[PDB]
């Protein structure tokens, strides 16, 4: 059969209050969208490491588990200003390799 | 819909035999593949997802495969707990469909049944009922049969037989049987048997009791 | 430490509603599906209908829209509802989280025990319980649970504490009636010496009866 | 210093027609999304692979590659005649799957 | 197979507008950033603003709103503009792609070359080219490019043939005029016997002088 | 602004040795740090990127580490191709910085410089002008003396030097010195001389001519 190298875990974020944007600002992430009279719930689909990695030749590589990103454009608060920003979700986890001495 | 299809929805091996377990879509499913397993104490446990792939805390002899729209699911080194109905789900579309299930029988060694006779409780008696109870009880394999006599005469209506699945622990089966009769009709006859005939004999196991011997 | 419970009334009349409740625990339902399922009797599973983790559902269109699924994330509960009954739909009923492998691939992780649902104009009838003492090494003892509905009954002995060698028959049904037996293995010393008791729940009634097991 | 196990690419996507959404059905994503008087083009942004397994794998017992794999991400779309908000697949990821020998 | 170029006019006076392309190849800009870059002589790196895939753009404030970037995806090519130009503005201006690691970290993994300007009142001139010949083992020749601007000149010898032992000394600016020399060692054998020859770009002026290297 | 920081911005060593650039951020950058190699032909290039990850085609004797809001790239085993400026950018936030950079001088053995003057050419001297110019080529280390003699006697003005960056194949410097004056000047004197003081002799290189012998 087939495994992961790194141990994934995804679900969906619904309370997500903040967040950093592609531009590197810290905003704030509102709770519902509105697109044409239509009142959306602002959910996010997020893969993250569960807590090196698995099926690694340890004796020629130290290793471990990292998240990484994705960008999605999300409805948000830069101080005063609403708009629509790219943001920093969890999207995955992935192995990342180190030579040793 | 999607159609998934179990066409063998039943399956008999031995400890230690490899079985294939087969799943057929009706319409490219490509990977959207799952596997479960219901014991038959009633729960349901996710083995293989995506084809392929093991949901944690899942045995290494659990095997996932698929070409076109055919899909396998292998048990190798079959153990004793492995007694389950294995069924499996397409996750491409809504809605989501599910395979009848394969059930599968782990052979043993034959075994003849116990058999004990009860005649109907004094509490029954003052309600009007007489049911007499015959239980034949670990013995494999499963078919068997049984026969009742009153006062050394076959008696086949009335006759109501029961069998349960096969325990998970030692392979083997059970089975009730129960001669239902009015209180008067119970009291006119004195002699009852319960006769078991099995593959591990070819003379029945016979029991029996008196009404009045008491 | 992630469990489902389905809780139902066992016994629904031709064209009167249904309401069932998944009790979640050990995560939070504002992060993950939930699917409801089904499975007559002697027959395969059918997906009815999924509650996403943001609110909206999805149902199977062979229910004709009868069905509903809503959710209240702060109580860790999702609840069916279904409308206009038929005997068809006499079923158990199972919720099944929803899990994910990244958006690649979907599956159902954890599925709850099931409840039992009999869709019937037979009315709830609680069961006689009758020892079964042997006749005039190890000894046989058996419990008669006659003339109940709907199913099912539970059968322990003393109060599960007697587990080994027990085997509870599946029901049999003649004439609106289900009619069971449990038979127990113990020790000759063990009994008479030892009290043997049988216990019966019957949750459609609320009745349970314990009968000791005497001599003759 | 350090190394991907598996190589990706990761790009903007502002061609996307069409794709698969979270119900499995194949639908239409348009160019243009409208939110409150305001027009963005619709962009995606997408990770997969860059083409003898994984990289630093114990190959002596693991067989290995690297796979694609997805998220889903809010996306005004078409469903024949209906247009709606809907979570569709797009590319998220490399990451390396094992496969024990024999 | 991905580069960037940049083509601009080299010289502009204070006040007047500035138009820079970037040409790119072997890349699409529907699906990636570029950045823009300025470096001052002698100075660190500024970075000036960027055009996203999308479209939207982002500027340095300390330009005061003065500067903008566009772009055509169908011709490859991406557009600098700025404003009131002042001799701060004299750089070597590039751009450069955006690359991602996942949404995790940023980059700009290729480089133009970059394009020269100077900003400033002064006129183009082109510059007087003069042959350098020894006096009266290897023999080192040269050539004197005097009073030119702006910069930059490009010396080659033999059309660049003749690379080796190739030294151009920067330029040094005396009285709004550059004057800088280039010299070449090369084999007895190879000169005066075979000729030597001097080109000389100046963008600027858009003149290109050849000058054979003679004894005395 | 996040003002990124590199407080050396020259460095020489030797061939083989373990070099360490250095960069500090004004505020924290947590990973977003980038490393870039400008080499004097003016191409740029993306050594490595979020502290420690390489680009593709990178040596491995390149390597990336940090602490706080200091960040290292250490080059190991210094090579030749190595003559090079580095330089870090902050990715976290617009606008987007760098450092200064640090320019890595590769040492050498010693070498005396090749001298040669050359008078005005003819060209030149229609115009009215007369440039005299010295080539001192392919020296170590860079620094250096230039004085210009007309009939014995020093000449310290119109006198401008310019210096090449080092060499990337050999380590070397290279320098070219140009006496201008007018043509008038240059006919009222006859012996022109250029003279190199330099590390590897105490007497200095001297190269002549003569204007009317010819």
């Amino acid at each position: 059969g087939e495994f992961s190298v790194c141990d994934s875990v995804s679900v969906w974020v619904g309370d997500k209050t903040t967040a950093t944007d592609i531009k590197g600002k810290e905003v704030m992430v509102l709770g519902e969208v509105n697109i044409n009279n239509s009142v959306f719930k602002q959910y996010f689909f997020e893969t993250k490491c569960r807590d090196g990695c698995r099926g690694i030749d340890s004796k020629h590589w130290n290793s471990y588990c990292t998240t990484t990103h994705t960008f999605v454009k999300a409805l948000t608060m830069d101080g005063k200003q609403a708009a629509w920003r790219f943001i920093r979700i969890d999207t995955a986890c992935v192995c990342v390799l180190s030579r040793k001495a | 819909d999607i159609q998934m299809t179990q066409t063998t929805s039943s399956l008999s091996a031995s400890l230690g035999d490899r079985v294939t377990i087969s799943c057929r879509a009706s319409q490219d499913i490509s990977n959207h593949l799952n596997w479960y397993q219901q014991k038959p104490d009633g729960t349901v446990k996710l083995l293989i997802y995506y084809i392929s792939r093991f949901h944690s805390g899942v045995p290494s002899r659990f095997s996932g495969s698929g070409s076109g729209t055919d899909y396998s699911l292998t048990i190798s080194n079959l153990e004793q707990e492995d007694i389950a109905t294995y069924f499996c789900q397409q996750s491409k579309t809504l809605p989501y469909t599910f395979g009848g299930g394969t059930k599968l029988e782990i052979k043993r060694a034959d075994a003849a049944p116990t058999v004990s006779i009860f005649p109907p409780s004094s509490e029954q008696l003052t309600s009007g009922g007489a049911s007499v109870v015959c239980f034949l009880n670990n013995f494999y394999p499963k078919d068997i049969n049984v026969k009742w006599k009153i006062d050394g005469s076959e008696r086949q209506n009335g006759v109501l037989n029961s069998w349960t699945d096969q325990d998970s622990k030692d392979s083997t089966y059970s089975m009730s049987s129960t001669l239902t009769l009015t209180k008067d009709e119970y009291e006119r006859h004195n002699s009852y048997t319960c006769e078991a005939t099995h593959k591990t004999s070819t003379s029945p196991i016979v029991k029996s009791f008196n009404r009045n011997e008491c | 430490q992630v469990q489902l419970k389905e809780s139902g009334p066992g016994l629904v009349a031709p064209s009167q509603s249904l309401s069932i409740t998944c009790t979640v625990s050990g995560f939070s339902l504002i992060g993950y599906d939930i699917n409801w399922v089904r499975q007559p009797p002697g027959k395969g599973l059918e997906w009815l209908g999924m509650i996403w983790g943001d609110g909206t559902t999805d149902y199977n269109s062979a229910l004709k829209s009868r069905l509903s699924i809503s959710k209240d994330n702060s109580k860790s509960q999702v609840f069916l509802k279904m409308n206009s009954l038929r005997t068809d739909d006499t079923a158990t009923y199972s919720c099944a989280r929803g899990g994910y492998y990244y958006g690649t691939s979907y599956y159902f992780d954890y599925w709850g025990q099931g409840t039992t649902l009999t869709v019937s104009s037979a009315s709830t009838t609680p069961p006689s319980v009758y020892p079964l003492a042997p006749v005039c090494s190890s000894v046989t003892l058996g419990c008669l649970v006659k003339g109940y509905f709907p199913e099912p009954v539970t059968l322990t002995w003393n109060s599960g504490s007697l587990s080994s060698g027990v085997h509870t028959f599946p029901a049999v049904l003649q004439s609106d009636l289900y009619t069971l037996s449990s038979s127990v293995t113990v020790t000759s010393s063990t009994w008479p010496s030892q009290s043997i008791t049988c216990n019966v729940a019957h949750p459609a009634s609320s009745t349970k009866v314990d009968k000791k097991i005497e001599p003759r």
